[PDB]
């Protein structure tokens, strides 16, 4: 059954904690993450957020409480937020494995060492 | 004037892709330092502007991608989770210069399908918003819907060229022969509007995109004529739908 | 007019108020069935039902329940008859039909009392009340002008006569699903321009909707919105969708 | 499953043979007969028939000849008809037939009515 719900058309200047600072009492979820400025349709810059619920009772009273909510951006301007069910509902699970033995490895890597000199010379 | 560790991301998504092996690439996205939010979310958004790649090489994007999930498994998910919402923010934008970037991201949703990213749920999810966010049930223009607007078609179009062969077998071929139902309704809303005339007629380049898209998917489809066909076949399939929910009879 | 044929106007539009419904019908098994055109008239009698005043019209379908345990085709074309004319009705929609349509509607919900119809025909007589001429974005209609709020009293007529047997079981589920349907036709209505401070939208209609929702659900929300009205036909909708497998599977 | 089916909003004068005239040639069918005032809603007099039809295909293919299949009455105007499932499915001895000639209480009631 449908958990995954976003809340989306958030001012780009928002904050997570801003945004939870708004949404408590917040219920019981899985998921919560906060993206902002990552769209390729510049300057219509908004901020989104995903909540996976844990019960589905919480939703609708999370949709009538807060589809259509005002919020405020850096200049007062007004921010009508959209809640619905997301369109992908994978969320993330944990830290399922340990870390890629390679990840911040790429800053003594030979590779990226000669890029380094060529953008030196741009 | 950009972070060294910017332009070689770009880099690596944007001119070696298509260049060199994406293995090769692979091993170097996994040397970047995942562990700093701040690099993860500009490789996410390098991703989401898939407008960058050429049109040629944005399956080796998602070919990337995919392997990029066995090792920053939660990094598929949010790369799904902003291309999705770029698309939709395309609809409620709808400003002509951005047609491009549009077309890249539909082009880039579906090839996340082929490379077993999403599953088809997210693919009809999206298709049947093209034909329904910001339009009406009369068929009747709209502000996000404006008469000669005809990019749902070519969205549409686009995401059954990249993704719609699949969709011949199975639970997935029912629901495409439903969607193309009710395409094709909203095909003839748009022929059926007054602003076509002799004098200014509907684009025939737009007419062959649609019957090339449906004569690569469905060899034995019958193209409507008519839209008085086409809201035939609308009321018989929701027919099926009403007898199935029992909304009237058991 | 003939001796007979105002024999049948005593028998059904004056004795049956007060008289054994038992006897009237052997006097009715009595009529000469083989005769085409007498078998005819009172199928014509009893489609104008108009005439029997309100309270005893569920007696002219506890006769006709009787009888079509001789001459059933003789049911067949009374129902047949009513159907056709409460159709016809909403094609005229003269306001000086509208007792005549509120009693033929009435007689429906009585001949669904005594098992001539079975749920489905009640069903789809009252969607064709909520959608049979009316746009599907609310807006004013050639059937349904601003004003005409008809619609509203055949719906409330039926379900006053035979909704309360829409207890258990799948009547339950198929009234619950129009209720639905019905309370966003209502905000559609309410929400017209044409009703201001000085044009209100009439209080006797507001009584009659919640007598009728409250006798068939004690505990029914009454939608006091228009969004709110939308968003609960989303909502059913989205499980129609679900289980239609449209998107998703199975 | 879904088999009866009704072309309405004929002339009031069209007859069976004159409408069967126009739908030859007829698909497989059970039940067809015709109906013509019989309302209420005097004087908006139209007339209508029913089919029930034998097989599933013949009816998407009927509906497509005949709704919208505009007919002409007496003095020219014109009906357009149409075709649509009928809303009740169901189509269409006794030894007290035709008994109430020669019957007491039809009798008393005659010489109530000379008066």
């Amino acid at each position: 059954a449908l958990s995954k719900v976003v809340i989306r058309r958030l001012p780009p200047t928002l904050t997570k904690e801003q945004l939870q600072e708004h949404l408590q009492p917040m219920p019981e979820h899985d998921y919560f993450e906060f993206f902002s400025n990552d769209t390729s349709l510049y300057p219509h810059m908004y901020a989104r957020a995903y909540i996976n619920f844990k019960n589905q009772e919480d939703i609708i009273l999370f949709r009538d409480r807060f589809d259509g909510y005002v919020f405020l951006d850096n200049k007062g301007q007004e921010y009508p937020a959209i809640v619905e069910f997301a369109p992908f509902q994978k969320a993330a699970k944990k830290k399922t494995k340990k870390r890629d033995t390679k990840v911040g490895t790429i800053d003594d890597d030979p590779e990226y060492r000669k890029f380094l000199e060529s953008y030196a010379t741009d | 004037k950009r972070p060294p560790l910017q332009e070689y991301v770009r880099k690596l998504l944007y001119k070696d892709l298509s260049k060199v092996t994406t293995e090769k690439v692979l091993r170097q996205m996994r040397k970047l330092p995942w562990q700093d939010q701040e690099v993860k979310d500009y490789v996410i958004c390098c991703m989401i502007n898939i407008w960058n790649v050429k049109y040629n090489s944005i399956h080796c994007v998602a070919n990337l991608l995919a392997g990029l999930v066995l090792y920053q498994e939660d990094v598929g998910i949010h790369v799904v989770d902003g291309v999705l919402e770029d698309i939709r923010l395309g609809m409620e934008v709808n400003q002509p210069k951005f047609n491009q970037r549009r077309i890249s991201s539909a082009k880039f949703l579906g090839e996340l399908y082929n490379y077993r990213m999403v599953e088809s749920a997210v693919i009809f999810r999206t298709l049947y918003s093209f034909t329904s966010f910001g339009v009406n049930p009369d068929g009747s223009p709209s502000s996000l819907d404006p008469p000669e607007h005809l990019f749902r078609i070519r969205l549409v179009c686009t995401i059954l060229d990249t993704c719609g062969q699949y969709f011949d077998r199975g639970s997935s071929k029912r629901k495409l022969d439903c969607f193309l139902v009710y395409f094709q309704r909203y095909v003839w809303w748009k022929k059926s509007l007054e602003v076509w005339t002799k004098d200014h007629p509907f684009p025939i380049d737009i007419d062959y995109m649609i019957s090339d898209t449906l004569e690569l998917l469905r060899p034995k489809i019958k193209l409507c004529n008519s839209l008085e066909e086409s809201i035939r076949q609308v009321q018989d399939l929701e027919r099926e739908f009403l007898i199935k929910l029992g909304l009237v009879n058991d």
